[PDB]
DNA sequence: GGGCTGCGGTAGCGTGACGGCGAATACCC
DNA sequence: GGGTATTCGCCGTGTACCTCTCGCAGCCC
RNA sequence: CCGAGAGGUA
C-alpha cells in the first residue's frame, strides 16, 4: 500500500492505519492456523518413510562418500565448511593443502579439534562419508552416519 | 450397549449384517418358490449391493444411511482413516497411570526434577503405596489399604515420600514434535494443583505459561525406570538432536 | 517420493498404518504377502520390543538363536 | 558459554553450571528492577521532519502525475522507494537515540 | 443534566470528537428479525403472512373444494420463562390459525360454494424469543447466530490461473436463486460456451437457447452483428463501417472513390478510421480470398431448384460462393468474428452442439437432468418449463432480483421472481462481454455481494418447508374427502410444522448453546455473523481469502474480534453501529457531507454504495463549524485509503468506535495495542467469570454502560418514580404520575433472580443498587446483575501491578500474586453445579428413592432426611451421598457427589410423573412452592392494593373531602364518601373495576397455580421421578489458575506470596500483582502500560479524595477538588455542572469515588500522553509513572525505578481444579480393552502417535513396551502387573495387545486370511 | 404399454396398489393361499407417454423401479402370461 | 401394540476445496 | 493400431484436552 | 460411554 503507517504505537494509530494493520495481522494468524496441518502431515510422512532404518553395523567397509564443500550462492560465503563437516567421518584421508601430506587419516571423526586443524590449514573440501553411500544391507553403519548429535 | 435411558444405541455393523441376512432369507425363499427371472435378478442384485455395502460402504454409488442422512460405518471404515484401528488404537493408545494438569514455573528446582502435586501423586502411585502399606504392616488386606488412601490418613504421606524418591516420571507436552518433548524428571511434591516445571526445560517443550497443560506418565517396571533415568532424564537432553546447539539455553 | 516409497515397502503393516489401507491390503492379500517384522512400526503394532533402542540386544539375541 | 563448558568440562559441571546460571540470572534480574515505562520508548526528534520531507517528495511525484510526465507504475515504484528510504532513516534516528542516549 | 444513577459516579470522559449518533440497541439484529417473523403485518411482507399467502388457498386437482385462509394468532405461553427453564419445556406459543373450508359443486369456478365451515385450528407451537434475544429450547437457553451467505443473483467469477495448466483464463457465471435450481455458464479452453445445471454434466450452452424456442438464425441475430456483402458489378462488394477494422492487419487493397486509402501490409489505425469516416467509406470491392474464411449468418435456398444452398453458421469457400452467387441471393450476411473484441464463441458452440431443433434440445436436457427414464415430449417440456419458469420451484427473491438487475445494469429493481428468456440471454451476453474485455468480474468477499440471514428468515424458511408438507397432506385428504363429515383437522395435521421447526431450533448448526458467563459474552454471542451453516462454507476446507479481511468490512464487521484456531474469520462479529439493510446487507452510518460544512445528519450505506462515494475519516480535525481545518483529508474512494481535497467528500465516518465491535471496543488504549494482542484480548475478555464482588474498571471506555444495560442482566426500570420498597428479593417502585396510566393505579414490582445456574456453571445473581425512598428515572438501572457495578460493566477487578522480574516466579507469562488478593476474596468466584438423579423403570421392579441403603451406616443417613434426599444447606464433599437410590437385584445406585468437588446444596427440585406417588419431601417442597406462590400473589395483590388505595387518597383530597371520616371505617369503602357527579367518581369506579378484576384474577391464578404445581410433570418414557440437586462450590484462586488483562496478556498465576515478601514502595503499601516486562517489547501490546499509568493516576485521585474525605473537610474543598479533577486538560466533552449537586450529591459522588476516580478512555479518540502526565500531576504521583520500590525480602531498594499502576485484571474460567486429573486404574472400554477418555469419565491420557515416535527416537524400548501393552491394553499383562507391583516386583509379563486381536478379527471378517506364523 | 416391475415400500403394497388403481395403471401381484406370494414386488402396466415413469416413481407406496441400469426393466409378456397360475 | 427401515412423493433434493497421480478413454493419426 | 492428451475418480488434508446438547418417526401393518 | 453437531484452551 502506497501510504504507510507513519504512526508508531506510542503515538496513537488512527482508524485507517489500524485497519491496514489488521489486514497484515489477520493474514499471519490465518497462515499459522492453516500452516500447522501441513507441518504435522509432513512429520507424519517423514517418520513413516523412515520407520525402519536402525544403526546396525560399525563399518560398511567402503571408500565412497559425498564431497562436502562450503556452499556459495554468489554473495559472501554463506555456510562454512566447519558447519558441514563437523562430526562426520571422512571417506579418504584428507591431503593437507600443501603437497601430498596425510593431514588427517581416512576414518577419523572430525570433532572440534580436528575442525580447528582443518581451518588453520584452510582445507578446500573434504570427501566425507554420507548415509546415502552406506553399503549396509537393511540399516546404516556406524561410521557412515557420523557424530551422535546430543552425544 | 444401551446409553442412559431405556433404548439400545445399536452399532452400524449390526444394521449391515441384519440387512444382508434379511435379503439372504428373502432370496432363499424366492428360490424355493421359483419366482421368475427379473425378481430373482433384483433379489440377487440387492444382495450383491448389501454385501458390497457391508464390506466397504460408499465405494459403490451413494452410501446407505440409517440416521439421519449420515452414512453408517462399515468394516473397512473400522480399518481405514484417521480413526481406524491403526492410527487410533494400535499406534496410539490411552494409558493408565497417567495424569494431566496446568503447568507453572517453580524456579527453585534443579533441572533433573519437577514439581508434582500431592493429589496427583497419591492417585498415580496407588499400587506402590499399596505395596508399601502391606509391607510395613499397616494394612492386612487390600481393602484396608484402599480405605486408608481413600481416607488419606496421616501415615500415607510418608509412604508417598518413600515411593517417590528415586522414581522418575515422564512429562509430556501435548503437541510433541521432537524427542525433547518427552523428558523424565524426579518428582518433588507440591502443595497445589499445578505441575511446577523447571524454566530452562521450557525452551525444549515450546512451553510458555499462558495456560498450557502437560501429561505425566509413570514408568512402571524396572527397566522403564532405568530408561527414564539413563536415556530420557532431563540432564541427559542438553543438546538438540537436530544439530549441535544446546537446548537448555537460558531463555 | 516419500508417500509412494513408504507405501511401496516389503512390510504391509508398515504400509497399512500409513495411507490407504484398502489398496495395500488387497495388494498384499492377492500377492499372499508375508511380514517378517523387522522394523519399528510392525513391533509397535504387534506389541513387543522396538528393534532399535534397548530392544536391539533382544533382537540380536532372537536373530542369533534361530 | 554453556557450549564451551560442555565441550571442555563435560556433562556434570555443565548441568550444575546451567542451574547456577539460572539462579543468578533470576536473582539479579529481581535486584535489577528492570521495568518498562511509557518514557522508555524514545521518539526521535528527527521523525517529524523526515515525514515532512517524504510528504514533500510524494507531493512532487503527484504534481508530476497531474501533468502526466511519468508513468503509473514508475509513480508507484517511486512512492514505495521513498517510503522505504524514509522508514530506514526513521529507524536509524530512533536506533541512535536508543543505543547511545 | 444527569439521571440519578448517573450522578452517583460520573466517569471522567476523555474524548475530543463530539459524538453525533448514540449507540444503537446492541441486540437489535435478533429482536428485529424475530419481530419481523411473528407480527400481524398486512400487505404480506415479510413474516408468517408471506408463508400463508404463498401456501394458501389450497385447491385440489378439480376436486371442487378450496380451503382458504383468514387470519392467525399466537396465544399465551402456558409456561412463563422461569418455570419453563426449571421444568424443561420449550418456551413456545400455540399457533392458532383460522381456516375457512369452502366446498364447491360440479362446474363452479364462478359458482357459489355449496357449504362452508371455518375454525381456529391448531398447528405446531413456535418458540418465542425471550426479551434478551434468547430461546429456551429444552430447558437450556440457546441462541440462533446470524449467517453470512452468498446473495441470490448472478455472479461473474473468473478462476484465472489454476485450470488448463497453461495460463488461459476461464469465466464462469452463476445464477444463484434463493430457492431452486442453480444455473451456471462457463467457458472451456477451446473457447466454447457450456451450461450446467446444479453442478451436473456439462452441456454446450446454446442448447438452452435452443430450448427456449430460438432457431439458429435468431441466436446469431442476438450474439453477432451482420456484415453485408452485396452482389454487384464485380467481386461481391462489402458494406464496411470503419469500426470493425480496429487493430487488424490490412490483408487486401483498401481503396474507394478512385483513391487508394490503405495499402496491404500496414495495420489499420484509428486515424485511418477517421479518414474512412471523413471520406464516407462504406462500399468497397473485396477480393475472393476475403470471403473464403467468413461464416454465413442466416439460411439461403436455391429458388428455382428448391433446395438448400447453405445452413446458418457455415464457413464459406469459393465453390460455395459459386453456388450462392448463381442462384440469386444478392445479400450475404456474414458474422463479424473479431479476434480482438467480438469473439465467435456462440458460433463455435453451435458447431459443438449435436442438436438441431427445440425438441431434441429438450430431450438432451432431460437426459442430462433425470437420467435413464425414457424422455417424452410431455415429461421433458414439463421439466424444463418448471426448472426456472414456474413460481413453485424456482424463486429469485426480491434480493435476488435486485442483484440480478443491478449486475446487468438494468434500470428497475423490482420484478418477478422467476427468470425469463431475456434474463438468461442477458447473463450470457454479459459473460461474453467480460471475455471480450468490457466489464469485469465480481469478488465474493465484497460485502455488497454477501447477504445476512437472521432468525426470522431461517425460521420462516423452515416454516415454509413445514407448510408445503402440510399442503401436500391437504391435497391428499381432499381428493379422498367425503363431505360433509369432516371438519378441518382430519385434513390438516399439526405434526410436520412442529417437527420441522423444532428440528431447526434444536439440532442445527446455528441454533447453538449460549456462551453465558458474562454480560459481554451474552451480548457478543448474540451479535455474531457466522460464515458457516447450511448453504455456506465449512471449517476444514476453505480457505485463504474468505478467512481474510476485505476493505468492505470497515464499519460492518469487526476486524479484530474473530476466534483464533480452526475457524478464524468465519465467525466474524458485527460492528457497533452497523444495522442490517432492508434486503439483509450490512449498512453502516455515515454523516452526509454537503459542502465544506459537515452536516450532523446521518445516512446509512452498504458496500455497493460505499464504493461510489468518497467517505472521510472519523478523526479529521474540524473546528466549530464542520469545516475541515486542513485543505486535504484522508478518505477512501473505492476501498483505497487515499488523500483527497478539502471539498470533494460526500460522507464522513460517524464516530471513531465504529470500526470495531462491542467486545473489542471495551479495551481502552486499543490504538496502542497490536492487532494480534487486541484479538487475543477480546477473545479472552469474553471468557471472564463473574467475581463475588464487582469492581468498576478504573480505565474504561464508556461503552460499559451500554453493554451492561443492553444485555438484559440488570433490572432496568420500566417506569420512573420513587422507591417504595427494596429487598434482595424484590424491588417495589411507585410510579410518578406523568408516566402512570389513568386506570391501573399501578406500582412496578421487579423480581430479582437470586443465586442460580448459568450455562457455564457460573452464578448469575442480581443485587439492588438503589436504597429505600430514592428517585429513579425511566431507563435507569435498579439491580446490578452478574459482573456489573452501578450499571457499568465489571468483568474483572483492578489491582496494583508492578512490572519487574521477581525471582523467576513470573518467567514466561506467569503472574505473581500477593496474599492480599486471596485474603480479600477479590477473585473468589462462585460456581453452581446441577446434578440429576433419576428413578428409572427397570425390570424386576423400579428403583426407589428411599433412604434405606444396603451397606452404609450412620455416616450416610446423617446427611439424608426422612425421604433420603439431602437437606438444603448441607455442606458436602466428594464421596458423599445426596439422593439415596437402590436397585433390587439390592445394590447401591445412589447419587454421589463427584470426586474432588465440595459445596453447599442450595436447592433441591423434585419432578414426579403423574401417577407415581410422592415421597414425603416431594410433598414438603410442593407445599413450600405452593405457599410461596400463594404468598407472592398475595404480595402482588396487597402491595398493588396499597398503591391503589394511595391513589384513592390522592384523588380524595378534594370534592367533598372528609379527612377524619376517612379512617374511621377501614380502607375498603372510600368510594362511598361525599363526592360530586364528576370524573373523580368515574376514577373511583375505574379503581373499583381494577380491584374487582384483581379479586377474580387472584382467585383463578391461585387455583391454576395450585393445579400447575400439584400435577405431575412430563418426563421421559421410562423415568418415574427426577430429583435435581444444586451444589455451589466457591473456588478461590490458587497456583495454576489463569488470569489476564484486557490487552492479551495471558498468565498462569504461579506463586501466591505472603504480604511481607511483596515489593512495597516507600509509602508502605505492597503491590498486589507482579507481571513481567519482557512480554511487552515482543508482544507489542503497549496499551497495557498506558492503562497502568492512567489507572495509577485514577487511584491517585481516589487516594487524594479519600484523604480529603476521611480527614474530613467541609464540602467546599471537596467540590473544588472534584471540579479540578473533572476539568483537567484539553478540550473535552464532559466538563461538569458540579455547582448544581445540592451539597449532598457532591458528597455521595465523593463517597463513590474514594476507591478511585473512574476514567473513560474511548477507543480510538482516547487520552493522549500529556493528559496522563497532567493527571498524574493533579494527584501527587511522580510524572514518569514509575515509583522506586523496595524489596520485601531484603529491605533494600530496587535499582532503576519500576512501574506500578492499576491494571484491570480478569479471572478467566479455565480453573486449575477442573483440569487436574490422574488415573492409576479405572474403568476400561469394551470393544478395545483400553482406558476411557476424559475427566468426567475417570480415564487416562491418550499416549498418541507422536509420543510413540518420540520414545522410538530415544532408546525407550521397554518404556514404550509397557506404555502400549501393560499400562493400556493387554488384560492378562495388566492384572499380572498390578499383582506384581503390590507384591513388590516391578516386572512386566507383556503378552499381546487386545486391540491387535480386534484388528485381526476385523480384517479376518472380510475375505482376508491374516494369521500368526511359526514359533 | 409395456410391463414394468416396482419394488414397493415394505408393508405398503396395498396402499401402492390403491393409488395405482386410482391412476389408470394395471397392477399384478399373486396372492398365495392372505399374504402375497412374492414380497413387495408388483407388476405394473402403463405407457411412458400416457403416464410417465417419474409420476409412477413418485406414487404413494412405490419405492423404486427394478432398473438394472439406466432404464427400468421391461419384463417380457411370456412372464406376465405365466403369472396366470 | 410392532419390525424395520431408509425420502416422501403422484419431484427433486444437490450447488463455497484443492492438489496429485494413475487409469480410462477421446482425438488424431 | 497406438501416441499424445484430456478427463475421471480415487487418495490425502496436525496434536492433546475441556464443555454442552442430541441420537428414529412412521406406521400401515 | 459409541456417534454427530456447536464452542473453547494450547
Ligand atoms: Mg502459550
Ligand atoms: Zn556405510
Amino acid at each position: 500500500i502506497e501510504t504507510p503507517i507513519t504512526a508508531n504505537f506510542r503515538e496513537g494509530l488512527n482508524v485507517l492505519q489500524y485497519f491496514i494493520s489488521t489486514h497484515g495481522a489477520r493474514k499471519g494468524l490465518a497462515d499459522t492456523a492453516l500452516k500447522t496441518a501441513n507441518s504435522g502431515y509432513l512429520t507424519r510422512r517423514l517418520v513413516d518413510v523412515a520407520q525402519d532404518l536402525v544403526v546396525t553395523e560399525d563399518d560398511c567397509g567402503t571408500h565412497e562418500g559425498i564431497m562436502m564443500t562450503p556452499v556459495i550462492e554468489g554473495g559472501d560465503v554463506k555456510e562454512p565448511l566447519r558447519d558441514r563437516v563437523l562430526g562426520r567421518v571422512t571417506a579418504e584421508d584428507v591431503l593437507k593443502p600443501g603437497t601430498a601430506d596425510i593431514l588427517v587419516p581416512r576414518n577419523t571423526l572430525l570433532h572440534e579439534q580436528w575442525c580447528d586443524l582443518l581451518e588453520e590449514n584452510s582445507v578446500d573440501a573434504v570427501k566425507v562419508r554420507s548415509v546415502v553411500s552406506c553399503d549396509t544391507d537393511f540399516g546404516v553403519c556406524a561410521h557412515c552416519y557420523g557424530r551422535d548429535l546430543a552425544r | 450397549v444401551p446409553l442412559d435411558g431405556g433404548r439400545f444405541a445399536t452399532s452400524d455393523l449390526n444394521d449391515l449384517y441384519r440387512r444382508v441376512i434379511n435379503r439372504n432369507n428373502r432370496l432363499k425363499r424366492l428360490l424355493d418358490l421359483a419366482a421368475p427371472d427379473i425378481i430373482v435378478r433384483n433379489e440377487k442384485r440387492m444382495l450383491q449391493e448389501a454385501v458390497d455395502a457391508l464390506l466397504d460402504n460408499g465405494r459403490r454409488g451413494r452410501a446407505i444411511t440409517g440416521s439421519n442422512k449420515r452414512p453408517l460405518k462399515s468394516l473397512a471404515d473400522m480399518i481405514k482413516g484417521k480413526q481406524g484401528r491403526f492410527r487410533q488404537n494400535l499406534l496410539g493408545k490411552r494409558v493408565d497411570y497417567s495424569g494431566r494438569s496446568v503447568i507453572t514455573v517453580g524456579p527453585y528446582l534443579r533441572l533433573h526434577q519437577c514439581g508434582l502435586p500431592k493429589k496427583m501423586a497419591l492417585e498415580l502411585f496407588k499400587p506402590f503405596i499399596y505395596g508399601k502399606l502391606e509391607l510395613r504392616g499397616l494394612a492386612t488386606t487390600i481393602k484396608a489399604a484402599k480405605k486408608m488412601v481413600e481416607r488419606e490418613e496421616a501415615v500415607v504421606w510418608d509412604i508417598l515420600d518413600e515411593v517417590i524418591r528415586e522414581h522418575p516420571v515422564l512429562l509430556n507436552r501435548a503437541p510433541t514434535l521432537h524427542r525433547l518433548g518427552i523428558q523424565a524428571f524426579e518428582p518433588v511434591l507440591i502443595e497445589g494443583k499445578a505441575i511446577q516445571l523447571h524454566p530452562l526445560v521450557c525452551a525444549a517443550y515450546n512451553a510458555d505459561f499462558d495456560g498450557d497443560q502437560m501429561a505425566v506418565h509413570v514408568p512402571l517396571t524396572l527397566e522403564a525406570q532405568l530408561e527414564a533415568r539413563a536415556l530420557m532424564m532431563s540432564t541427559n537432553n542438553i543438546l538438540s538432536p537436530a544439530n549441535g546447539e544446546p537446548i537448555i539455553v537460558p531463555s | 517420493g516419500i508417500t509412494k516409497a513408504s507405501l511401496a515397502t516389503e512390510s504391509f503393516i508398515s504400509a497399512a498404518s500409513f495411507q490407504e489401507t484398502t489398496r495395500v491390503l488387497t495388494e498384499a492379500a492377492v500377492a499372499g504377502k508375508r511380514d517378517e517384522l523387522r522394523g519399528l512400526k510392525e513391533n509397535v503394532i504387534v506389541g513387543r520390543l522396538i528393534p532399535a533402542g534397548t530392544g536391539y540386544a533382544y533382537h540380536q539375541d532372537r536373530m542369533r538363536r534361530r | 558459554m554453556l557450549n564451551t563448558c560442555y565441550r571442555i568440562l563435560g556433562l556434570k559441571p555443565t548441568v550444575i553450571f546451567a542451574d547456577q546460571i539460572m539462579y543468578t540470572g533470576f536473582a539479579y534480574a529481581a535486584r535489577s528492577g528492570a521495568s518498562v515505562g511509557i518514557d522508555d520508548m524514545v521518539i526521535p526528534e528527527k521523525k517529524h521532519e523526515i515525514i515532512s520531507e517524504a510528504e514533500a517528495e510524494v507531493a512532487e511525484i503527484q504534481e508530476q502525475f497531474q501533468s502526466g510526465l511519468v508513468t503509473a507504475g514508475e509513480r508507484y515504484n517511486k512512492v514505495i522507494d521513498i517510503w522505504a528510504a524514509a522508514n530506514d532513516r526513521v529507524s536509524k534516528a530512533m536506533m541512535d537515540n536508543l543505543q547511545t542516549e | 443534566v444527569y439521571s440519578y444513577t448517573e450522578k452517583k459516579r460520573i466517569r471522567k470522559d476523555f474524548g475530543k470528537r463530539p459524538q453525533v449518533l448514540d449507540v444503537p440497541y446492541l441486540l437489535s439484529i435478533q429482536l428485529d428479525s424475530f419481530q419481523k417473523f411473528i407480527e400481524q403485518d398486512p400487505e404480506g411482507q415479510y413474516g408468517l403472512e408471506a408463508a400463508f399467502r404463498s401456501v394458501f388457498p389450497i385447491q385440489s386437482y378439480s376436486g371442487n373444494s378450496e380451503l382458504q385462509y383468514v387470519s392467525y394468532r399466537l396465544g399465551e405461553p402456558v409456561f412463563d420463562v422461569q418455570e419453563c427453564q426449571i421444568r424443561g419445556v420449550t418456551y413456545s406459543a400455540p399457533l392458532r390459525v383460522k381456516l375457512r373450508l369452502v366446498i364447491y359443486e360440479r362446474e363452479a369456478p364462478e359458482g357459489t360454494v355449496k357449504d362452508i365451515k371455518e375454525q381456529e385450528v391448531y398447528m405446531g407451537e413456535i418458540p418465542l424469543m425471550t426479551d434478551n434475544g434468547t430461546f429456551v429450547i429444552n430447558g437450556t437457553e440457546r441462541v440462533i447466530v446470524s449467517q453470512l451467505h452468498r446473495s441470490p443473483g448472478v455472479f461473474f467469477d473468473s478462476d484465472k490461473g489454476k485450470t488448463h495448466s497453461s495460463g488461459k483464463v476461464l469465466y464462469n457465471a452463476r445464477i444463484i436463486p434463493y430457492r431452486g435450481s442453480w444455473l451456471d455458464f462457463e467457458f472451456d479452453p477451446k473457447d466454447n460456451l457450456f451450461v450446467r445445471i446444479d453442478r451436473r454434466r456439462k452441456l454446450p450452452a446454446t442448447i438452452i437457447l435452443r430450448a427456449l424456442n430460438y432457431t439458429t438464425e435468431q441466436i446469431l441475430d442476438l450474439f453477432f452483428e451482420k456484415v453485408i456483402f452485396e452482389i454487384r458489378d464485380n467481386k461481391l462488394q462489402m458494406e464496411l463501417v470503419p469500426e470493425r477494422l480496429r487493430g487488424e492487419t490490412a490483408s487486401f487493397d483498401i481503396e474507394a472513390n478512385g483513391k487508394v486509402y490503405v495499402e496491404k501490409g500496414r495495420r489499420i489505425t484509428a486515424r485511418h478510421i477517421r479518414q474512412l469516416e471523413k471520406d464516407d467509406v462504406k462500399l468497397i470491392e473485396v477480393p475472393v480470398e476475403y470471403i473464403a474464411g467468413k461464416v454465413v449468418a442466416k439460411d439461403y435456398i436455391d429458388e428455382s431448384t428448391g433446395e438448400l444452398i447453405c445452413a446458418a453458421n457455415m464457413e464459406l469457400s469459393l465453390d460455395l460462393l459459386a453456388k450462392l452467387s448463381q442462384s440469386g441471393h444478392k445479400r450475404i450476411e456474414t458474422l463479424f468474428t473479431n479476434d480482438l473484441d467480438h469473439g465467435p464463441y456462440i458460433s463455435e458452440t453451435l458447431r459443438v452442439d449435436p442438436t438441431n431443433d427445440r425438441l431434441s434440445a429438450l430431450v438432451e436436457i432431460y437426459r442430462m437432468m433425470r437420467p435413464g427414464e425414457p424422455p417424452t415430449r410431455e415429461a421433458a417440456e414439463s421439466l424444463f418449463e418448471n426448472l426456472f419458469f414456474s413460481e413453485d420451484r424456482y424463486d429469485l427473491s426480491a434480493v435476488g432480483r435486485m442483484k440480478f438487475n443491478r449486475s446487468l445494469l438494468r434500470e428497475e429493481i423490482e420484478g418477478s421472481g422467476i427468470l425469463s428468456k431475456d434474463d438468461i440471454i442477458d447473463v450470457m451476453k454479459k459473460l461474453i462481454d467480460i471475455r471480450n474485455g468490457k466489464g469485469e468480474v465480481d469478488d465474493i468477499d465484497h460485502l455488497g455481494n454477501r447477504r445476512i440471514r437472521s432468525v426470522g428468515e431461517m425460521a420462516e424458511n423452515q416454516f415454509r418447508v413445514g407448510l408445503v408438507r402440510v399442503e401436500r397432506a391437504v391435497k391428499e385428504r381432499l381428493s379422498l374427502g367425503d363431505l360433509d363429515t369432516l371438519m378441518p383437522q382430519d385434513m390438516i395435521n399439526a405434526k410436520p410444522i412442529s417437527a420441522a421447526v423444532k428440528e431447526f431450533f434444536g439440532s442445527s448448526q446455528l441454533s447453538q448453546f449460549m456462551d453465558q458467563n458474562n454480560p459481554l459474552s451474552e451480548i457478543t454471542h448474540k451479535r455474531r455473523i457466522s460464515a458457516l451453516g447450511p448453504g455456506g462454507l465449512t471449517r476444514e476446507r476453505a480457505g485463504f481469502e474468505v478467512r481474510d479481511v476485505h476493505p468492505t468490512h470497515y464499519g460492518r464487521v469487526c476486524p479484530i474480534e474473530t476466534p483464533e484456531g480452526p475457524n478464524i474469520g468465519l465467525i466474524n462479529s458485527l460492528s457497533v453501529y452497523a444495522q442490517t439493510n432492508e434486503y439483509g446487507f450490512l449498512e453502516t452510518p455515515y454523516r452526509k457531507v454537503t459542502d465544506g460544512v459537515v452536516t450532523d445528519e446521518i445516512h446509512y450505506l452498504s458496500a455497493i454504495e460505499e464504493g461510489n462515494y468518497v467517505i472521510a475519516q472519523a478523526n479529521s480535525n474540524l473546528d466549530e463549524e464542520g469545516h475541515f481545518v486542513e485543505d486535504l483529508v484522508t478518505c477512501r474512494s473505492k476501498g483505497e485509503s487515499s488523500l483527497f481535497s478539502r471539498d470533494q467528500v460526500d460522507y464522513m465516518d460517524v464516530s471513531t468506535q465504529q470500526v470495531v465491535s462491542v467486545g473489542a471496543s471495551l479495551i481502552p488504549f486499543l490504538e496502542h495495542d497490536d492487532a494480534n494482542r487486541a484479538l487475543m484480548g477480546a477473545n479472552m475478555q469474553r471468557q471472564a467469570v463473574p467475581t463475588l464482588r464487582a469492581d468498576k474498571p478504573l480505565v474504561g471506555t464508556g461503552m460499559e454502560r451500554a453493554v451492561a444495560v443492553d444485555s438484559g442482566v440488570t433490572a432496568v426500570a420500566k417506569r420512573g418514580g420513587v422507591v417504595q420498597y427494596v429487598d434482595a428479593s424484590r424491588i417495589v417502585i411507585k410510579v410518578n404520575e406523568d408516566e402512570m396510566y389513568p386506570g391501573e393505579a399501578g406500582i412496578d414490582i421487579y423480581n430479582l433472580t437470586k443465586y442460580t445456574r448459568s450455562n457455564q456453571n457460573t452464578c448469575i445473581n442480581q443485587m439492588p443498587c438503589v436504597s429505600l425512598g430514592e428517585p429513579v428515572e425511566r431507563g435507569d438501572v435498579l439491580a446490578d446483575g452478574p459482573s456489573t457495578d452501578l450499571g457499568e460493566l465489571a468483568l474483572g477487578q483492578n489491582m496494583r501491578v508492578a512490572f519487574m522480574p521477581w525471582n523467576g516466579y513470573n518467567f514466561e507469562d506467569s503472574i505473581l500474586v500477593s496474599e492480599r488478593v486471596v485474603q480479600e476474596d477479590r477473585f473468589t468466584t462462585i460456581h453452581i453445579q446441577e446434578l440429576a438423579c433419576v428413578s428409572r423403570d427397570t425390570k424386576l421392579g423400579p428403583e426407589e428413592i428411599t433412604a434405606d441403603i444396603p451397606n452404609v451406616g450412620e455416616a450416610a443417613l446423617s446427611k439424608l432426611d426422612e425421604s433420603g434426599i439431602v437437606y438444603i444447606g448441607a455442606e458436602v464433599t466428594g464421596g458423599d451421598i445426596l439422593v439415596g437410590k437402590v436397585t433390587p437385584k439390592v445394590k447401591d445406585s445412589s447419587l454421589r457427589v463427584p470426586n474432588g468437588v465440595s459445596g453447599t446444596v442450595i436447592d433441591v427440585q423434585v419432578f414426579t410423573r403423574d401417577g407415581v406417588e410422592k415421597d414425603k419431601r416431594a410433598l414438603e417442597i410442593e407445599e413450600m412452592q405452593l405457599k410461596q406462590a400463594k404468598k407472592d400473589l398475595s404480595e402482588e395483590l396487597q402491595i398493588l392494593e396499597a398503591g391503589l388505595f394511595s391513589r384513592i387518597r390522592a384523588v380524595l383530597v378534594a370534592g367533598g373531602v372528609e379527612a377524619e371520616k376517612l379512617d374511621k371505617l377501614p380502607r375498603d369503602r372510600w368510594l362511598e364518601l361525599g363526592l360530586t357527579d364528576e370524573e373523580k367518581q368515574n376514577q373511583l369506579e375505574q379503581l373499583a373495576e381494577q380491584y374487582d378484576e384483581l379479586k377474580h384474577e387472584f382467585e383463578k391464578k391461585l387455583e391454576a397455580k395450585r393445579r400447575k404445581i400439584t400435577q405431575g410433570d412430563d418426563l421421559a418414557p421410562g423415568v418415574l421421578k427426577i430429583v435435581k440437586v444444586y451444589l455451589a462450590v466457591k473456588r478461590r484462586i490458587q497456583p495454576g489458575d489463569k488470569m489476564a488483562g484486557r490487552h492479551g496478556n495471558k498468565g498462569v498465576i504461579s506463586k501466591i506470596n505472603p504480604i511481607e515478601d511483596m515489593p512495597y514502595d516507600e509509602n508502605g503499601t505492597p503491590v498486589d500483582i507482579v507481571l513481567n516486562p519482557l512480554g511487552v517489547p515482543s508482544r507489542m501490546n503497549i496499551g497495557q502500560i498506558l492503562e497502568t499509568h492512567l489507572g495509577m493516576a485514577a487511584k491517585g485521585i481516589g487516594d487524594k479524595i479519600n484523604a480529603m474525605l476521611k480527614q474530613q473537610q467541609e464540602v467546599a474543598k471537596l467540590r473544588e477538588f472534584i471540579q479540578r479533577a473533572y476539568d483537567l486538560g484539553a478540550d473535552v466533552r464532559q466538563k461538569v455542572d458540579l455547582s448544581t449537586f445540592s451539597d449532598e450529591e457532591v458528597m455521595r459522588l465523593a463517597e463513590n469515588l474514594r476507591k478511585g476516580m473512574p476514567i473513560a478512555t474511548p477507543v480510538f479518540d482516547g487520552a493522549k500522553e500529556a493528559e496522563i502526565k497532567e493527571l498524574l500531576k493533579l494527584g501527587d504521583l511522580p510524572t514518569s509513572g514509575q515509583i522506586r520500590l523496595y524489596d520485601g525480602r531484603t529491605g533494600e531498594q530496587f535499582e532503576r525505578p519500576v512501574t506500578v499502576g492499576y491494571m484491570y485484571m480478569l479471572k478467566l474460567n479455565h480453573l486449575v481444579d477442573d483440569k487436574m486429573h490422574a488415573r492409576s486404574t479405572g474403568s476400561y472400554s469394551l470393544v478395545t480393552q483400553q482406558p476411557l477418555g476424559g475427566k468426567a469419565q475417570f480415564g487416562g491420557q491418550r499416549f498418541g502417535e507422536m509420543e510413540v515416535w518420540a520414545l522410538e527416537a530415544y532408546g525407550a524400548a521397554y518404556t514404550l513396551q509397557e506404555m502400549l501393552t501393560v499400562k493400556s491394553d493387554d488384560v492378562n499383562g495388566r492384572t499380572k502387573m498390578y499383582k506384581n507391583i503390590v507384591d513388590g516386583n516391578h516386572q512386566m509379563e507383556p503378552g499381546m495387545p487386545e486391540s491387535f486381536n480386534v484388528l485381526l478379527k476385523e480384517i479376518r471378517s472380510l475375505g482376508i486370511n491374516i494369521e500368526l506364523e511359526d514359533e | 404399454q409395456s410391463w414394468y416391475l416396482l419394488y414397493c415400500k415394505r408393508g405398503q403394497l396395498q396402499r401402492a396398489q390403491e393409488h395405482l388403481e386410482r391412476q389408470a395403471v394395471n397392477c399384478l401381484a399373486p396372492m398365495i393361499t392372505s399374504e402375497p406370494l412374492f414380497p413387495n414386488y408388483l407388476f405394473v402396466e402403463f405407457d411412458p407417454e400416457v403416464i410417465h415413469t417419474t409420476t409412477i416413481n413418485a406414487t404413494r407406496g412405490v419405492s423404486h423401479f427394478v432398473r438394472f441400469g439406466a432404464s427400468p426393466a421391461i419384463v417380457p409378456s411370456a412372464v406376465i402370461h405365466q403369472l396366470s397360475v
